[PDB]
């Protein structure tokens, strides 16, 4: 058996010992057995199929990414979402529209904004240096 | 025995020390403010058999007689540190804070725990409470401080999620 | 005189709703200042849009200020009080906008204002 | 003045150092487990560099046009920046970083493009008239590489276009709990950086379909995947500036409690004067 | 406290309005008049009745002003027309 | 005697110019003192970084005061401080280091003194 690893740029989805895996590689379906060859290759969204030694079996999804091959490593830098020149190209488009109408999104952080507030409205005419008779 | 509002004999004893000239102390107190509700508390005291067999020429010889007093104070907004609470507060064996933001939130009684407090301690409690009871307070008055760092965290950490979940279940 | 054995759980449990509905916008008013109305949840959105229409709801005209503003004066039953909070809670009059609860005194005629406006 | 205001006033103080103190606790979680997410980045990086160690400087040599290095008339760089204030100094540090290096290199006549991260730099450079051609924001502590695929898109597009000639990244590095510091580093040309595949001249893949087509994809993976190590590593570095300055905040308020509390004492004992004087010299 | 209770209202002025440059210094918030809008020309009556809510508005909302660029333009307008109001 | 009337615009002008700008600088003493000068906004700054130059330019060295600091003192004709304080105000000496104005007779010696350090 050899060792596979699948990361994604954010995080990692598998690791371990495995028997074969069937990988649908750019230039046509493809299966990996230990020993195999250094190879190179793009694959295509879909499912890959993963059995670990002792025969079990398992599936993963991955979006995209690129297969790599050594004499006993063989890892899949998987991706995140689709990628090909049709969607990259539309979020640019709106990367750039964003840059034009000086847009800005709201972050999500609630507990930051309710604390922020709490301390914006304690801070307030508070006075207290004039009280305090302390230099600065 | 059960003086409502101590506070108020104050003021009447303010009033008819006045109008007798009688030259006054902080706050318009009368001078012997201090002396008046100590004079009264002083009372309230577990007295052993031998003075009850004296006092009663041997009628009775085997009993310790006794009497307990819960006086009532009204504090101005929360302020411990005025002057006449201060005093009692010092003239008494401890005290039971009740805490106006429980009992408008609904915890009824709003019974405070961490500043309120009794001196003679479990001598006073029955074994089964001592037993069952010797957390709570402590666990409580973490719990409230805990449960008050909680609104600016969400994503807490579980080992404190149940901590603010047992809090909780016992309030 | 406010607890139920004396006004009725109708009426306690009314009034404590409409303390807890303003309760929460209270605290809602310093998330909406930071980060706008819309990262609110569903029912967060929901609670606001009721919590201003109560906070509406309360205000009257009085015969007596009728000097004032010119507009005729109300008497509200306790009656058609506690079914006016009720309903506005419960989410019968979701579908009036907040103007039509001003100034209105009875919930009829908050339905009814909603028309012309 | 007068007791009631001043006692009004240290109570306000201590519900500040409260919140302040909380602040200070939810960071320093939020902290590791940003750093946590920091450490889950590097496998893919370091592969996939290893993997271009050897496609292009191998013995074998790619004409590709991110690795040579071309002539500067105009040069990118992508800005990190927090979404979220009360992180100290941090940003403008930052800024006046770039801004030094940046007027460093129009003084030789060159211009310069601003993709910016995080919305604080896009308020700045609004203000400060940088050339902002894109921007993302509103990331908060959930980065994603998919958001980060507009701004670093328009960017390479126009690299290779030739409208750019040298880009960078600017952004916080994280060091200690203690201590980040701010850094301008290169991304295109690719760096030299050893990595030597001399050992690995035992083999050679099998390119499917040719060693190209990949390399493109695998440079601009990698560019995609340093941008994004760059962004997570500055929101651990913004989560613990914000730690140490609730600290600092906290710690101010604690003093300023022992002033207000000097002066409020003052106040209770002039009051009970000037009241018991008023009484007893009124008689008679 | 005697004068306050005998009148009708209060204007009162500030030191602080007065340092700012708000001239005259008049605070809105804590100034009253009994009489109120029954004194006044019903054009006048009509027209300031929206500068009392904008200048209440603009109260409740100043504490975020030295946190504003964290705002939501969705108040920033509020809190900007109150300045100018003022 | 501090009105248009008497001293003419620019210097009345010019005088609430200054007063404007240092209570601008109290009101923001408590926030500094407690989240430090960073939380501030970019503009309030450079309000915080102008009044300090203020204060220190309302400073002058004294004739009768060789006694305690030997500075010799200097003599400031009003002509030559109005347009001092309308320099600073308006940011034109915005370049300069804060003990640069400290001490100093016209807004000449501070341009100089600042060459020294």
């Amino acid at each position: 058996t050899y060792h596979l690893d699948v990361v994604s740029a954010e995080q990692q989805m598998f690791s371990g010992l495995v028997e074969k895996i069937q990988v649908t590689g750019s230039e046509g379906e493809l299966g990996i057995y230990p020993g195999h060859a250094p190879l190179l290759t793009a694959i295509k969204p879909g499912m890959i199929r993963i059995v670990k030694q002792h025969g079990h079996e398992e599936f993963i999804y991955l979006s995209g990414g690129i297969l790599e091959v050594q004499p006993g490593n063989v890892t899949v830098l998987a991706d995140t979402a689709i990628r090909g020149q049709d969607l990259d190209e539309a979020r640019a488009m709106e990367a750039k529209r964003k840059a034009e109408e000086h847009i800005s999104s709201s972050h999500g952080d609630v507990d930051y904004a309710q604390a922020s507030a709490e301390l914006a409205k304690a801070i307030a005419q508070l006075r207290v240096i004039e009280l305090t008779k302390k230099a600065m | 025995i059960i003086y409502d509002d101590l506070s108020k004999q104050a003021v009447a004893y303010r009033q008819i020390s006045l109008l007798l000239r009688r030259p006054p102390g902080r706050e318009a107190f009368p001078g012997d403010v201090f002396y008046l509700h100590s004079r009264l508390l002083e009372r309230a005291a577990r007295v052993n058999a031998e003075y009850v067999e004296a006092f009663t020429k041997g009628e009775v010889k085997g009993k310790t007689g006794s009497l307990t007093a819960l006086p009532i104070i009204e504090t101005q907004a929360g302020d411990v540190s005025a002057f006449v609470p201060t005093n009692v507060i010092s003239i008494t064996d401890g005290q039971i804070f009740l805490e106006t933001n429980l009992f408008n939130a609904g915890i009824r009684p709003a019974v405070n725990p961490g500043i309120s407090v009794s001196r003679v301690g479990g001598a006073a409690q029955t074994k089964i409470m001592k037993k069952l009871s010797g957390g709570i307070r402590t666990a409580l008055a973490q719990y409230r401080e805990l449960a008050a760092f909680s609104q600016f965290a969400s994503d807490l950490d579980d080992a404190t999620r149940k901590q603010l979940d047992h809090g909780q279940k016992v309030t | 005189q406010l607890d139920p054995l004396v006004v009725g759980q109708e009426h306690y449990d009314t009034a404590r709703g409409v303390q807890s509905i303003l309760q929460r916008y209270q605290e809602l008013k310093d998330i909406i200042a930071i980060l706008g109305m819309d990262e609110l949840s569903e029912e967060d959105k929901l609670v606001v849009a009721r919590a201003r229409k109560i906070q509406r709801f309360l205000s009257q005209p009085f015969f007596v200020a009728e000097v004032f503003t010119g507009s005729p004066g109300k008497y509200v039953s306790l009656k058609d009080t506690i079914r006016g909070f009720k309903g506005i809670m419960e989410g019968e009059y979701d579908h009036l906008p907040e103007q039509a609860f001003y100034m209105v005194g009875s919930i009829e005629e908050a339905v009814e204002k909603a028309k012309k406006l | 003045a007068g007791a009631k205001d001043i006692r009004s006033k240290i109570a306000s103080v201590q519900n500040t150092q409260k919140i302040t103190k909380a602040m200070e606790m939810v960071a320093a979680s939020k902290m590791r487990k940003s750093q946590d997410r920091m450490a889950a980045s590097r496998p893919y990086a370091e592969t996939m560099r290893k993997v271009i160690g050897h496609l292009a400087h191998g013995n074998l040599e790619y004409k590709h046009p991110y690795l040579e290095d071309r002539d500067v008339k105009r040069v990118g760089y992508l800005v990190v920046s927090t979404d979220r204030g009360l992180a100290g100094g941090l940003n403008i540090n930052l800024f006046k970083k770039l801004l030094a290096e940046m007027k460093t290199w129009t003084d030789k006549g060159v211009q310069a493009d601003l993709a910016m991260i995080g919305s604080k730099g896009v308020s700045f450079f609004n203000s400060v008239g940088g050339n902002v051609v894109a921007q993302v924001t509103g990331m908060g502590d959930n980065p994603s590489l998919s958001e980060l695929i507009g701004p670093v898109k328009v960017m390479l597009q126009a690299y290779d276009e030739g409208r750019l000639d040298k880009l960078y990244i600017v952004s916080n590095k994280f060091i200690n709990t203690m201590s980040q510091v701010p850094t301008i580093s290169q991304l295109l040309p690719l760096p030299a950086s050893d990595d030597d595949d001399l050992k690995h001249k035992s083999w050679d893949y099998l390119y499917e379909p040719d060693p190209k087509a990949l390399l493109d994809t695998l440079l601009r993976r990698y560019v995609e995947s340093q941008v994004y190590q760059g962004v997570v590593e500055n929101l651990a570095s913004e989560q613990a500036a914000r730690m140490v300055a609730m600290k600092a905040a906290t710690d101010n308020g604690g003093s300023l409690i022992k002033e207000l509390q000097l002066v409020y004492n003052k106040a209770r004992q002039a009051s009970i004067t000037q009241e018991l004087t008023e009484i007893v010299s009124g008689a008679a």
